[PDB]
């Protein structure tokens, strides 16, 4: 399902953050 | 096992 | 995965386990890229130095899993393979260059809270995010140490490493179809993929559109989590024209 790819039902789709994704974001400097 | 057997339908 | 942690439920819903039918055992990781296509490492399917050359009927894929060894009734889905496609220039003879393969499922898999595809990068997302120091995430059910196996899927976040450092860490010839990731000795933190994690995804969450993209495939390393060594990953974007040709044709 390309259109909906990469958006996890239990996380992005419900605007919930997993416990370590912020570590990735903080590295994108 | 180490693996739990999967249903036989998937091995037919 | 060495020095990782247990995944959250639904954290990596594109995770796939490549499973041998007989004897029943884990063979590799893999990833779901649509309802009918799975991406993995070529060496999961073909490695003549180890007498490995699987056919479609040898294998199953298990999608939606969390536990390594359990049959996750009402959650995981088990699919048979229609066809394997290995990159025609996959170099098993020397250095695992172009370590990539696709598997087409016999029937489409139903998506669920636990089963969902990852995106493949466009050129600009790849150029923006494939930079030294930027972190991706690797997942798998492989070994917890070089020299044992997890109850549930493991996850570790690791920084991409500068290409000269990757090259200078090994005697293997590194190509543009590879990148390496891991912490340096002086950085303190640790972690790596390991045997059994082969074929699984290295993903990055785009800060532009908040989607997960698969930038790498777990390919090779020399031991696991050694100081001064790094994990090597197939560079998915560099091989995407091949991916698209296969999916368009077949
Ligand atoms: N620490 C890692 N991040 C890691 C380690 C192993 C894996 C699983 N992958 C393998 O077993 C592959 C398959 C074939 C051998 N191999 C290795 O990795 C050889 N050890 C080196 C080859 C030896 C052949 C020349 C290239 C270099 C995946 C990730
Ligand atoms: C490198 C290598 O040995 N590849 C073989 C291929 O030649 C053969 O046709 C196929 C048959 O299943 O198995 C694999
Ligand atoms: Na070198
Ligand atoms: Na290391």
């Amino acid at each position: 399902g390309e259109a909906d790819c990469g958006l996890r039902p239990l996380f992005e789709k419900k605007s919930l953050e997993d416990k370590t994704e912020r570590e990735l974001l903080e590295s994108y400097i | 096992g180490d693996f739990e057997e999967i249903p036989e339908e998937y091995l037919q | 995965i060495v020095e990782g942690s247990d995944a959250e439920i639904g954290m990596s819903p594109w995770q796939v386990m490549l499973f041998r039918k007989s004897p029943q055992e884990l063979l590799c990781g893999a990833s779901l890229i649509s309802d009918r296509w799975v991406l993995t490492a070529a060496h999961c399917l073909l490695y003549p130095p180890w007498d490995k050359n699987f056919t479609e009927n040898d294998l199953l894929v298990r999608i939606g899993k969390h536990s390594r060894t359990r049959y996750e009734r009402n959650i995981e889905k088990i699919s048979m393979l229609e066809k394997i496609y290995i990159h025609p220039r996959y170099n098993w003879r020397e250095n695992l260059d172009r370590d990539i393969a696709l598997m087409k499922l016999k029937k489409p898999v139903a998506f669920s809270d636990y089963i969902h595809p990852v995106c493949l990068p466009d050129r600009e997302t790849a150029a923006s995010l494939l930079q030294a120091g930027y972190k991706g995430r690797v997942t798998g059910w492989g070994n917890l140490k070089e020299t044992g196996q997890p109850s549930v899927l493991q996850v570790v976040n690791l920084p991409i490493v500068e290409r000269p450092v990757c090259k200078d860490s090994t005697r293997i010839r590194i190509t543009d179809n590879m990148f390496c990731a891991g912490y340096k000795p002086d950085e303190g933190k640790r972690g790596d993929a390991c045997e059994g994690d082969s074929g699984g995804p290295f993903v990055m969450k785009s800060p532009f559109n908040n989607r997960w993209y698969q930038m790498g495939i777990v390919s090779w390393g020399e031991g696991c989590d050694r100081d001064g060594k790094y994990g090597f990953y197939t560079h998915v974007f560099r091989l995407k024209k091949w991916i698209q040709k296969v999916i368009d044709q077949f």
